[PDB]
């Protein structure tokens, strides 16, 4: 419920050019000046575009804005894949007397070379089963884009309680990780032939299996 | 130019917290100081501003009487105070400036490292660890599990810091009973399973609690 409006995702081939609009009223845009802001994943956000259309210093001039009447534009021309990230417009409003965010844009580059997830599952180990206790563990790593579904099975069964998955965070690398946990009573562990954590990642899936044997 | 600001927060609903950011510069008054949140995978929000050479100030109406900033000239600090502390008030604040010399001043090209802040019911608990016991193409991967523990964070080294290479420590994931669950695993050769030591060493500092585990082979 951002007071400026965004389109909540954007996407092009390298080289070429994307736009990104962000929409207001008199009180903000109409009357005053736009600036916008560079997040990567885990990062701290990074003004690239204020006054309506100056660039900071240091800033590629391949990132461009331009303000008309109450919404704004942000530019990038010659799209490299070193520009996909999230991009916010702000502004200050006259009639809340505050500065105010549009809600973001994601930046997709499209036609990059994915990377299939590395998976590793470990089981219980002996000394939580001791303590009454049974978690697996499955851990994604490598893939590219960041986006990816976990499911679990039981044998051949789907798993729909006791898991709980991270969202997707950015390596050093540039690529994801995640990871998935399925807690279980000692009684469930045993009782089954088998366990196994399924990541899908982009129509394709990497299934790792464990038993208690 | 550089903001620092202060250490992790962790309150309960209904209390109040008090962030610091300590800028660089030989005074205030040459900037303007603005404070912006982040919720985990959400948006930026601005909730307040101050312009210490016009000792002015400017509040998102969403927080009104919730929040205050302050600024102390004498030691270069900004402060942000929030009040009635709701779960969703849970996110990272950031505190930005903008050199001067409201929409007029206010901008953000300058951002502090950021300061996370919990609002929760639950109530601080060290971490219980286990080993996640060792294998693809002469590698094997062992790592550590840490379980339930409130609030982040917890580091993981290895080996007292000697063994980096190959390690994966993944971010905590925040479970359905509220507490938190972290594991870090490295790939070794696996015929160094047959005489490096492994030990991981857990660090929560919200609880003064340090874990060495060993993890061995089966």
């Amino acid at each position: 419920q951002s007071i400026l409006t965004q389109p909540p995702s954007v996407s092009a081939a390298p080289g070429q050019k994307v736009t990104i609009s962000c929409s207001g009223s008199s009180s903000n845009i109409g009357n005053n000046d736009v600036s916008w802001y560079q997040q990567f994943p885990g990062t701290v956000p990074k003004l690239v575009i204020y006054e309506n259309n100056e660039r900071p210093s240091g800033i590629p001039d391949r990132f461009s804005g331009s303000k008309s009447g109450t919404s704004a534009t942000l530019g990038i021309t010659g799209l490299q894949t070193g520009d996909e990230a999230d991009y916010y417009c702000g502004t200050w409003d006259s009639s809340l007397s505050a500065v105010v965010f549009g809600g973001g844009s994601k930046v997709t580059v499209l036609g990059q070379p994915k990377a299939a997830p590395s998976v590793t599952l470990f089981p219980p180990s002996s000394e939580e089963l001791q303590a009454n206790k049974a978690t697996l563990v499955c851990l994604i790593s490598d893939f590219y884009p960041g986006a990816v579904t976990v499911a679990w099975k039981a044998d051949s069964s789907p798993v729909k309680a006791g898991v709980e998955t991270t969202t997707p965070s950015k390596q050093s690398n540039n690529k994801y990780a995640a990871s998935s946990y399925l807690s279980l009573t000692p009684e469930q562990w045993k009782s089954h032939r088998s366990y196994s954590c399924q990541v899908t990642h982009e129509g394709s899936t990497v299934e790792k299996t464990v038993a208690p044997t | 130019v550089q903001l620092v600001q202060s250490g992790a927060e962790v309150n309960k609903p209904g209390s109040s917290v008090k962030v610091s950011c300590q800028a660089s510069g030989a005074t205030l008054n040459s900037h303007a100081f603005s404070w912006v949140r982040q919720a985990p995978g959400q948006g930026l929000e601005w909730m307040a501003g101050i312009i210490p050479i016009f000792g002015s100030s400017h509040y998102a109406q969403k927080f009104r009487g919730r929040v205050t900033i302050s600024a102390d000239e004498s030691t270069r600090t900004v402060y942000l105070h929030l009040r009635g502390l709701r779960s969703d008030d849970t996110a990272v604040y950031y505190c930005a400036s903008n050199s001067i010399a409201g929409g007029y001043y206010y901008d953000m090209d300058v951002w502090g490292q950021g300061t996370t802040v919990t609002v929760s019911s639950a109530s601080t608990k060290g971490p219980s660890v286990f080993p996640l016991a060792p294998t693809s193409g002469g590698t094997a991967a062992l790592g550590c599990l840490v379980k339930d523990y409130f609030p982040e964070p917890v580091t993981v080294s290895w080996n007292s810091g000697a063994l980096t290479s190959g390690v994966h420590t993944f971010p905590a994931v925040l479970q359905s009973s509220g507490l938190y669950s972290l594991s870090s695993v490295v790939t070794v050769p696996s015929s160094s399973l047959g005489t490096q030591t492994y030990i991981c060493n857990v660090n929560h500092k919200p609880s003064n609690t340090k874990v060495d585990k060993r993890v061995e082979p089966k």
